[PDB]
């Protein structure tokens, strides 16, 4: 893995074009996330 | 050391996780190429992931980050989709789970939009889709996402397309 930018612990990807998109985030240390919930699902075919 | 505890659909905890999953679906600029064509999910199961060693590893790092950032971990709940979700729940996140070719460099990626993480369930760009039907828009096969506690600390803001 790469390093976080100096003086930072993560990167936030802010959308600058698609007004409806929410943010995405990047961490560079596996210890900075805990997998709290496992969700099992299907995508649904639109009617 | 991981155990999985089923949540009842009557549990407020199940319901708040389902609502975050459903309410953060959006349309994608690929028209559904990577993740499939859908507006909502059929939630089949929500399990709590319990591993004391992995939790202590998380909270140890969280304290380090908080102490470097005026006692503020900047903790979020975020989605992660990956073909290696089974490995993650047993062994934790590490460099093997990084997206080397990601827009913000080789790190581990998380999304506010559940549908963004859904694009990665079968690999980068949806890979070749589900293992059984080779369909990135498969409506039959069971998919899995993680809803994760993530420490951001001081986060570098990247404005991007
Ligand atoms: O949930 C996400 N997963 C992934 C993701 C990307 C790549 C991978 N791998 C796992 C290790 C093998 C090579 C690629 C696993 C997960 N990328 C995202 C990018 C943006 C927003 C969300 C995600
Ligand atoms: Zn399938």
């Amino acid at each position: 893995m790469a390093h976080s930018p100096p003086g930072h612990h993560s990167v936030t990807g802010r959308p600058s074009v698609n007004g409806l998109a929410l943010a995405e985030y990047v961490i560079y240390r596996g210890e900075q996330a805990y997998p709290e919930y496992l969700i099992t699902y299907q995508i649904m075919r639109p009617e | 050391g991981t155990i999985l505890i089923d949540l009842s659909p009557d549990d407020k905890e199940f319901q708040s996780v389902e609502e975050e999953m459903q309410s953060t679906v959006r349309e994608h600029r690929d028209g559904g190429h990577a993740g499939g064509i859908f507006n909502r999910y059929n939630i089949l199961k929500i399990q709590k992931v319990c591993n004391k060693k992995l939790w202590e590893r998380y909270t140890h790092r969280r304290k380090e980050v908080s102490e470097e950032n005026h006692n503020h971990a900047n903790e979020r709940m975020l989605f992660h989709g990956s073909p290696f979700v089974n490995a993650i729940i047993h062994k934790g996140f590490d460099e093997r789970h990084a997206y080397i070719g990601g827009m913000f460099g080789a790190g581990i990626y998380f999304a506010e939009n559940s549908s963004k993480s859904n694009q990665y369930v079968y690999g980068i760009g949806g890979g070749t889709g589900c293992p059984v039907h080779k369909d990135r828009s498969c409506y039959i096969c069971h998919r899995q996402l993680l809803f994760c506690r993530v420490t951001l600390g001081k986060s570098f803001l990247q404005f991007s397309a």
